[PDB]
């Protein structure tokens, strides 16, 4: 009776159901954190977070010392040493930082701290994907993402060349009295590409035309973007965000078959992992390092029941 | 001589009249045949030697390191340095040792000759999966002429077929004893679980078989049985800890193949 | 017309696991783009209600292009011209990347690959349940409901 509690805590799938329960716990926590008002004395959930980031930190340490570049080859191994260096770099400007209060909270230092703050819930919600990465069906979607950001990538850079090409002689048409700025990158690349997500800007061209935003910017020469947005949106829209379907449409199946290999092959690394990982999640991982192989045990009437099975199934081969 | 010169059909009729292994192997066998330039030689044997004519403890010293991590050679161990530096220099698995010999001086005839007769088979396909494996990306970096990383690489990939292949074939006969053949240590190969020893090198048709993936799906469960029980009753049971006693279990018969801590 | 509609459910049923990764990467850019435009909330459940639902129309067209720059001209929102704010035009061009190119895109490919094999599949389980439905127009009586 009670070593159905030992059999129970120690099984892989509780200690997996049971780390993603206070996972969940941990994100529904932090951005409770994020999203709500931001004061100078953390709130009780914040320092829930700061003690899952923490001793989430000590378990990865743990994981690492019981060979540094072997830890650094999996994914989601890089976005964890971001996630908690970035993490503490913003808590570092969050809580030690200069007051200068005010009815206004916003002080330059507090400020990026939360920033640092916002822009890091981001890592751990990618982290979900290691989670939502272990079973049958969603694990080679997982492993099948990144293996296709690897594969279109020459596609991407054409794109961005067609965006170059068009960003750049619409803004010189539209606007030939500039300064040097660096409002110029930001306005030759931000506005040919939201177009192509579906956003035209329809008033915005014709400029000179009536019935017309931006009425304004009405010089010589205007009459010229419009062609250039109708060529720029035929290349871009018919030719190259439809070669990038056909190009997934028919590598997919080739990379289904591989990605489902390969997630079957790093599901033993995952499993291996359930069989050292203490029996409590991180935020109550206070208690299993303050405190401190799987092999298969066969008798010698098995041994050699085994091995004469072995030898009839290499003589049947 | 016809290990020497490479004459496996010679070897074949050789054994198969009259001459046992045993009795055959002394520690002087293996230092020649293993020192003798009158065959197919390795020309990287050497490279690999660097790490340090050719005694038997320099060549355990390239074993352990094309089987990276823990793997502890029988050579380099004390026993086997008191039996050498002078009955007792026979050796106990004598094909044990010229399957590792073939595989280091590059004969494949030769090797998959040797393997195909001696206990213990599919570990020493993925023996000499991992040797020649590692010995083609030991070759890849330092050579010029005739790299052979090209041709080590599809002689590992032949033998990590033969693997799978015994795999494919112990698994269709029985299931609970083809997940028993997993696991055990070998105790020859230096304590090495079979599917660690295929996990060392990348072999992926191996670890992505039907047979380690319902064993990785038996230690998933681990003391638990999920062919009955609930999945949900798993989660609710974490949250309502008397809900644990409840809810079903699997007994000695059932987790005999399931290597337990 | 039979094995379409016996066909969109056990497509439904089949693509999941990519609508829950477009879930995940819906939420892991609703929420910063509050948390950087809006710091000065007060716990409501308003939250959950902006956070899945700006991000959620951008799959389906809606950029909504002037309120990306908040602190530029020609913008709608201006009152929200914290600092901070510069940082969203950079996170809603990688959300509409990953989702509108990467993932709906995947999606695609998805039905495109299974389309055969669900029709194959669908085509049998239409012409089996033929049987369970003309065996029904045995036993009714001949009046519809109101009659
Ligand atoms: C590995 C074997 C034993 C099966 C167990 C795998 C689980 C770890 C995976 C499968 C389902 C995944 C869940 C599927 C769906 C979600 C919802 C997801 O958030 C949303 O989908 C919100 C949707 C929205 O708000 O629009 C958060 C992760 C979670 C719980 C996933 C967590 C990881 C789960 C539980
Ligand atoms: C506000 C914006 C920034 C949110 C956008 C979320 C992305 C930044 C996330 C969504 C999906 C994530 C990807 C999900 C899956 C993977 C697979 C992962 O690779 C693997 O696990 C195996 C693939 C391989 O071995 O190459 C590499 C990271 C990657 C691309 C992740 C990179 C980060 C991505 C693109
Ligand atoms: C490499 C291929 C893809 C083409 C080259 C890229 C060019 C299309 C663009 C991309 C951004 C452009 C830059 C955008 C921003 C600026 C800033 C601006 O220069 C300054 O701000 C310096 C003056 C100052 O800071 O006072 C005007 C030119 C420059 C370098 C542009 C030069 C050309 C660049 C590098
Ligand atoms: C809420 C307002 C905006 C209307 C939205 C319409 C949907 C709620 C309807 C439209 C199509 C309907 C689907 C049409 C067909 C089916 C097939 C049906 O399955 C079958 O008939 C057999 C398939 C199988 O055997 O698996 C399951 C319900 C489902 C998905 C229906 C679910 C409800 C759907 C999605
Ligand atoms: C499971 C995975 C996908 C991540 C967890 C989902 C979280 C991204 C989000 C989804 C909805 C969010 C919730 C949205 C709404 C609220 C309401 C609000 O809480 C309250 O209303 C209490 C204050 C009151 O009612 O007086 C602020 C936090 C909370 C729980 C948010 C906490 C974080 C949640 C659960």
């Amino acid at each position: 009776i009670t070593r159905k509690f030992y059999a129970f805590y120690h099984a892989p799938i509780v200690k997996f159901w049971f780390n993603t329960l206070a996972y969940l716990g941990f994100l529904m926590l932090y951005t409770f954190v994020v999203l709500v008002k931001m004061e100078q004395l953390p709130s009780v959930q914040e320092w829930i977070v700061i003690a899952y980031i923490f001793t989430y930190a000590i378990e990865k340490v743990r994981e690492v010392f019981m060979k540094i570049k072997v830890w650094f080859s999996d994914y989601f191994n890089v976005s964890d040493t971001i996630a908690i260096i970035s993490f503490f770099v913003g808590f570092g400007l969050r809580f030690g930082a200069k007051w200068n209060y005010i009815n206004a909270y916003d002080n330059h230092v507090f400020v990026a701290g939360r920033l640092i703050y916002c822009l890091n819930i981001i890592f751990w919600y990618v982290r979900l994907l290691d989670f939502l990465a272990v079973n049958q069906q969603a694990g080679p979607y997982v492993m099948m993402i990144g293996k296709m950001v690897a594969n279109m990538f020459y596609i991407v850079v054409i794109m961005a060349l067609v965006l170059l090409s068009f960003g750049v002689p619409r803004k010189a048409i539209l606007y030939p009295h500039e300064e040097p700025s660096w409002s110029l990158a930001k306005d030759i690349v931000f506005h040919p590409y939201w177009m192509i997500f579906g956003e035209v800007y329809a008033y915005e061209i014709d400029v000179c035309a009536n019935d017309s935003t931006l009425p304004t910017i009405c010089g010589p020469g205007t009459w010229l973007t419009p062609f250039l947005q109708a060529v720029y949106l035929f290349v871009q829209y018919i030719i190259m965000v439809n070669l990038l379907i056909a190009f997934f449409n028919n590598v997919y199946l080739q990379v289904k078959a591989i990605s489902n290999i390969v997630w079957k092959y790093q599901r033993y690394h995952f499993i291996m992992a359930y069989h050292e990982k203490p029996v409590l999640p991180p935020p109550l991982i206070i208690l299993s390092h303050i405190v401190s192989g799987p092999k298969l045990f066969l008798t010698e009437e098995d041994q050699k029941k085994l091995h004469d099975f072995e030898e009839q199934c290499v003589e049947m081969y | 001589d016809a290990l020497v010169m490479d004459r496996v059909s010679f070897v074949k009729l050789l054994i198969e009249n009259g001459v046992s292994m045993h009795k055959f192997l002394t520690i002087p066998r293996l230092e020649e045949l293993y020192n003798t330039k009158q065959g197919p030689t390795n020309p990287m044997l050497f490279h690999l030697i660097r790490d340090v004519k050719i005694t038997l403890i320099d060549i355990g010293l390239v074993i352990e390191y094309l089987m990276g991590g823990t793997y502890r050679c029988t050579y380099t161990r004390k026993r086997f340095r008191l039996i050498y530096n002078s009955e007792t220099k026979r050796f106990p698995y004598p094909l044990n040792e010229l399957l590792i010999w073939a595989c280091l001086m590059k004969r494949q005839v030769m090797a998959r000759f040797l393997w195909q007769h001696g206990e213990e088979s599919m570990a020493k396909a993925l023996v000499a999966c991992k040797i020649y494996r590692s010995m083609a990306y030991e070759a890849k970096q330092s050579d010029l002429v005739d790299d052979t990383s090209e041709e080590l690489k599809q002689y590992s990939n032949d033998f990590g077929q033969l693997a799978v292949e015994l795999l494919e074939q112990s698994f269709r006969q029985d299931e609970t004893m083809a997940m028993k053949l997993l696991t055990y240590e070998l105790k020859n190969w230096s304590n090495s679980t079979c599917l660690k020893l295929a996990v060392s090198s990348r072999l992926r048709p191996f670890v992505a078989h039907t047979c380690t993936q319902m064993l990785l799906s038996d230690m998933w469960m681990g003391r638990l049985n999920m062919r009955k029980n609930s999945w949900y009753k798993v989660i609710l049971s974490i949250l309502v800890p008397p809900a644990i006693l409840m809810l079903e279990y699997k007994t000695k018969a059932e987790m005999s193949h399931i290597p337990q801590s």
